[PDB]
DNA sequence: TTTTTTT
DNA sequence: AAAAAAAAAAAAAAAAAAA
């Protein structure tokens, strides 16, 4: 009645005393009216408040909305939708557009506490109430079109008619259903013809998200829940991401409470009504000084191996192999001629060696380190339900490829364990995407090829309990040719038995062994923590805090932590992309020829391939030192590296 | 009931500057009236309408000052109420045949002259022009160098992908690029359905433009009017009419997925002359209306407020390349010239096969 | 002759 | 009143093959 005004008139209240908002209005209308046409982006009517701001000017609103958001949230929409249309100034408006009515809904940031859930914690009483829930997105429905207000004319009256229509997840509060029945007659017979272009249509995606397996409890399967979101925003993401989605979780439908049950133990449904999404990525942004000390890092002589150093320093030995997935994490670039078709420009790398020589560890830690990465398992996986699978979605009853593993690492790395120990029949499926990275499904009247560009990295077994260094390296791999000169780069490790360097390993995992996680003592083992306190998170070049890295002192060399890292990689993988000279091709020939033509024992057969791996590495050496071309010094370092990968040391 | 609203649009306005335009046309005389004449000889089966001369005609009317409004963004705006008012126009003005007919193999018209001679002569119904058109009309998507001539933004065109269509272009004109997947076979579609009611007179006509329909029984006639019916009424398939119809759908572009994601799928339905004007596995620009569908073809009774979409072709570009089956002209004569005189051959050729493979 | 692997 | 089924994953027995 009344209180819909009170409350509409005090969020009015709450806006005005607060200047941003209105300025990102303004700003919002400025952008769409110069989007209007002047010689494609559009910003969709929806604007972020900061509940904590909220809370400091009023206790009872802020309680109403975390607790009853129903009575709530539509007045403050109201009130926003007015507010806007107050300062809206278009005296020369269009006919078909101007009858949107936009509502401008809202999203949330801020502190929750109690109201941030997982998936497997949400209750019959937090139903009802805004929350906020973090998960794995695990499958997407497609999207659809729904029908808000339709418009209609007839030619006698020359009246427009318009009638709309609402259903149970349109709006959080019920009303009496409409039926999708389409007037045309009215009341005194008159003939009304639907009018399309004028009537209002909206999106709208159905997801679904599970809860990290990692925060599970003891011997229990991870559980989802049911998300719809829909106007914008609505198709973000992608299966296999780390999200935090803020909405409202209200039960709806009958729940056979009528005469339609069949059985006593019926129960109801849940699901949520998305407001906002968030990017959880378990940040991504470059600051001015991060620049400023990415570059002095970059000018340095050598912050190559310092860089290859800081790769999982709980790993002993193996430095060239922490300098090969430095390189390859930050690739070369790839080439599309219009003739030429493509060229493959990324790295692979494969490992062979004898039993516990610590290639799972570092597996887990690339796994760790990298941006996109997916995990395999040779033993645990099938070919055909690696790449694609044919699933009928359920409410449009109609089947879709569902994307497989691989591809939804595309443009990432996928990492393989027990390599050797797959099915040979999946082997085959592994060519084709290392032959020209794409993948084709004719099945079951779908037609389709799918792009996926990632590298793999992969460890395998020799074919006895351990390698014989005696015998021909073909004969002590289980894996085809084929398939084997595909990789790039092939490692050989063995545990040669010399009592100096066991002793200096033996220190060293003793040395890791005693470690405790700081602000906690050693009589207790560790336990489960809470999120941080926000659910919504967001003096320059004097302080170094993190930019050195050195965390505590143990050696005269420096290192740098693991987000320094990351964020040189990401600088470094988008704001350069470097280009080969002469010099570097003279060495490169020199050396491939001479390669070529050394006649002696070697692990592999070498062939044309290999130059096109000689220019890829030069290419990322380059891009590490973040150059625009290529100087022979990385001709240099590609050709030490080939070296001690092919010939040993 | 149904509260009502005020919009700036008002369609008689619109219905005298088509006409307008149609006959005071100048680009031989006007050019519509030129097809129209030829129309008239049932010579030409289709009409295609182009805007660009629909906006350059107003743009240079407006040198006058009596316009008061503009067309091409209406019909950007909707446009099947167009097709009706431009079909409207055509059969208004309407020319006279200026050559011979073959008179006699129209079936349809000797049809109509029986009907006619039998209730005329005891003193008539009008007959709806649907049954009458031999015509069918399309619609051409402007260039962009018309739109560069002026200051306006009348673009369109603008060749969206699969995914870049949103539920807020529904009822507007707009273009789509991509790969034909599968073509359908071609299947007549209903469009107007004759009864015939043992000689009562008058045979009831009547026309569906749904995907279905249900069938009459009992005809209105005076002598069935009476409390019992004057033999029972049959569908007539001579005297219906029908459209050649098929259904064709297509694919995104490899290019333009974004990556980690599964192409999608648009269906199109065609109708008219232009069937049969595209294969499977090609590249067009296809240029239609964008037109919703309803469910309750499924028979689910869910879904209460979602429905599908689907698009209706207009006009296709098939773009790609001819083979042309080495069609004989006078620059390929000129070519093989060119290659006689180039001596020997064969060791060119296998030199320009694979240069990049040393 | 026996065990293995594929249908 | 009816969505009902092609596509996958997993468990055997028979036959043929290699040592
Ligand atoms: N250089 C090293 N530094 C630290 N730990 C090491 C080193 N070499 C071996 N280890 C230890 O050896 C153990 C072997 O574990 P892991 O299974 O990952 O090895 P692996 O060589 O990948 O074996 P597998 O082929 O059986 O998977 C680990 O606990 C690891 O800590
Ligand atoms: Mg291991
Ligand atoms: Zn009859």
């Amino acid at each position: 009645d009344a209180v819909f005004g009170d409350r509409v008139r005090r969020f009015q209240e709450f806006l005005d005393t607060f200047t941003s908002y209105r300025d990102s209005v303004r700003s919002i209308q400025v952008y769409n009216s110069n989007n209007a046409a002047n010689y494609l982006n559009i910003l969709p009517h929806r604007i972020i408040i900061s509940l904590d701001d909220l809370r400091e000017f009023d206790r009872s609103f802020w309680s109403g909305i975390l607790v009853e958001p129903a009575y709530f949230i539509p007045p403050a929409e109201k009130a926003l939708t007015d507010l806007a249309d107050s300062m809206d100034d278009v005296p020369h408006p269009n006919a078909s557009a101007v009858s949107s009515r936009h509502p401008w809904k809202l999203s949330f940031k801020g502190s929750f506490g109690a109201h941030a859930l997982s998936p497997r914690t949400l209750t019959a009483q937090h139903l009802n109430k805004l929350v906020s829930v973090e998960g794995i997105v695990t499958k997407t429905s497609l999207v659809r079109p729904k029908l808000i207000r339709s418009v209609h004319y007839a030619a006698k009256t020359g009246r427009f008619h318009y009638r709309d229509y609402t259903d149970a997840t349109t709006t959080l509060t019920t009303r009496i259903p409409t039926p999708a029945i389409y007037p045309t007659e009215d009341t005194e017979g008159n003939k009304l013809t639907t009018e399309y272009g004028y009537s209002t249509f909206i999106d709208h995606q159905r997801i679904t998200v599970q809860e990290m397996p990692e925060m599970a409890p003891a011997g229990q399967l991870p559980r989802s829940i049911d998300v719809i979101l829909d106007d914008d925003l609505v198709d973000k993401t992608k299966p296999g991401d780390r999200v935090n989605v803020v909405g409202v979780f209200k039960s709806l439908g009958a729940g056979g409470m009528n005469q339609s049950n069949s059985n006593t133990l019926i129960g109801f449904k849940t699901l949520i009504l998305g407001n906002t999404v968030y990017p959880l990525h378990a940040r991504q942004m470059l600051t001015d000084f991060d620049i400023r000390n990415i570059n002095k890092l970059s000018k340095k002589k050598d912050i190559f191996d310092i860089l290859s150093q800081s790769l999982a320093p709980s790993i002993y030995g193996h430095d060239h192999i922490k300098k090969a997935i430095l390189l390859m994490l930050m690739g070369g670039v790839e080439k599309n001629l219009e003739n030429g078709s493509h060229l493959r420009g990324d790295i692979n790398i494969l490992m062979v060696g004898d039993p516990s020589t610590a290639k799972s560890q570092l597996l887990r830690f690339v796994l760790n380190t990298a941006s996109l990465a997916i995990a395999t398992t040779g033993r645990g996986s099938s070919g055909v339900g690696l790449t694609a699978a044919v699933t009928t979605d359920r409410e449009t009853g109609e089947r879709r490829l569902e994307a497989g593993a691989m591809v939804l690492a595309d443009r990432g790395v996928v990492c393989i364990d027990e390599f050797d120990k797959m099915t040979d029949v999946d082997r085959v499926a592994i060519h084709e995407v290392m032959e020209q990275q794409t993948v084709t499904i004719a099945k079951a009247g779908i037609h389709t090829t799918l792009n996926a560009r990632c590298s793999v990295i992969a460890a395998a077994n020799p074919v006895f309990g351990q390698y014989d260094v005696n015998r021909d390296p073909h004969q002590n791999i289980a894996l085809p040719d084929s398939l084997l000169s595909r990789f790039d780069l092939l490692f050989v490790v063995t545990d040669d038995i010399n009592e100096i360097r066991d002793r200096s390993i033996s220190e060293h995992v003793l040395r890791t062994h005693r470690y405790l996680p700081p602000g906690y003592l050693e009589g207790e083992p560790v336990r489960e923590r809470l999120n941080l306190s926000l659910a919504v998170g967001e003096q320059a070049g004097a302080k170094l805090a993190k930019n050195k890295g050195n965390y505590n002192g143990t050696e005269i060399p420096k290192l740098v932590t693991i987000p320094f890292l990351r964020k040189y990689v990401q600088y470094a993988k988008e704001r350069v992309i470097p280009q080969l000279t002469q010099e570097a091709i003279n060495v490169i020939v020199k050396n491939y020829t001479d390669l070529r033509n050394d006649d002696n024992t070697k692990k592999s057969p070498i062939t044309a391939r290999t130059l096109e791996t000689l220019i890829r590495l030069a290419t990322a050496h380059a891009k590490v030192r973040l150059s625009k071309t290529v100087n022979k010094v990385d001709a240099k370092v590609a050709a030490n590296l080939l070296r001690f990968a092919l010939l040993g040391e | 009931a149904l509260p009502s609203i005020q919009l700036p649009v008002d369609y008689n306005n619109l219905f005298n500057e088509i006409t307008d335009f149609l006959v005071t046309f100048k680009q031989k005389g006007p050019k519509y009236m030129a097809m129209l004449q030829k129309v008239a000889n049932r010579e030409l089966n289709s009409v295609i309408i182009d805007l660009d001369d629909i906006l350059q005609y107003q743009n240079e009317k407006f040198l006058q000052g009596t316009q008061a409004d503009d067309l091409v963004s209406a019909i950007q705006q909707n446009a099947n109420h167009f097709t009706e008012l431009f079909c409207r126009a055509i059969d208004n003005n309407m020319p006279l045949p200026t050559k011979e007919i073959d008179y006699k193999d129209d079936v349809l018209d000797v049809i109509l002259n029986q009907r006619r001679l039998r209730n005329e002569r005891m003193l008539t119904e009008l007959f709806p022009p649907n049954l009458t058109r031999r015509y069918f009309l399309y619609f051409k998507p402007l260039s962009q160098n018309c739109a560069r001539r002026y200051r306006k933004k009348a673009i369109s065109s603008k060749p969206l992908s699969v995914r870049q269509i949103k539920g807020d272009f529904l009822g507007q004109l707009i273009t789509v690029r991509g790969i034909i997947t599968r073509v359908s076979d071609v299947k007549p579609a209903v469009e107007v359905i004759a009864y015939t009611c043992d000689q009562c007179g008058y045979e009831v006509f009547q026309e569906v433009n749904s995907r279905t329909f249900t069938p009459l029984s009992e005809c209105t006639s005076e002598e069935c009017s009476q409390n019992q019916t004057k033999g029972q009424l049959f569908m007539s398939t001579r005297a219906s009419k029908f459209s050649a119809f098929q259904e064709c759908k297509i694919q995104e572009l490899s290019q333009q997925v974004p990556v980690g994601h599964i192409p999608r799928s648009l269906n199109i339905h065609v109708n008219g002359t232009l069937v049969r004007s595209l294969s499977p596995g090609d590249i067009v620009d296809v240029t239609g209306i964008f037109l919703p569908a309803p469910y309750t073809g499924f028979k689910a009774l869910k879904a209460g407020l979602l429905t599908e979409t689907y698009l209706e072709a207009q006009f296709v570009r098939q773009h790609k390349k001819k083979f042309a089956s080495f069609s004989l002209t006078s620059d390929v004569e000129e070519r093989v010239m060119e290659l006689i005189t180039s001596g020997d051959v064969y060791n060119r050729l296998a030199k320009s096969i694979a240069p990049e493979i040393y």
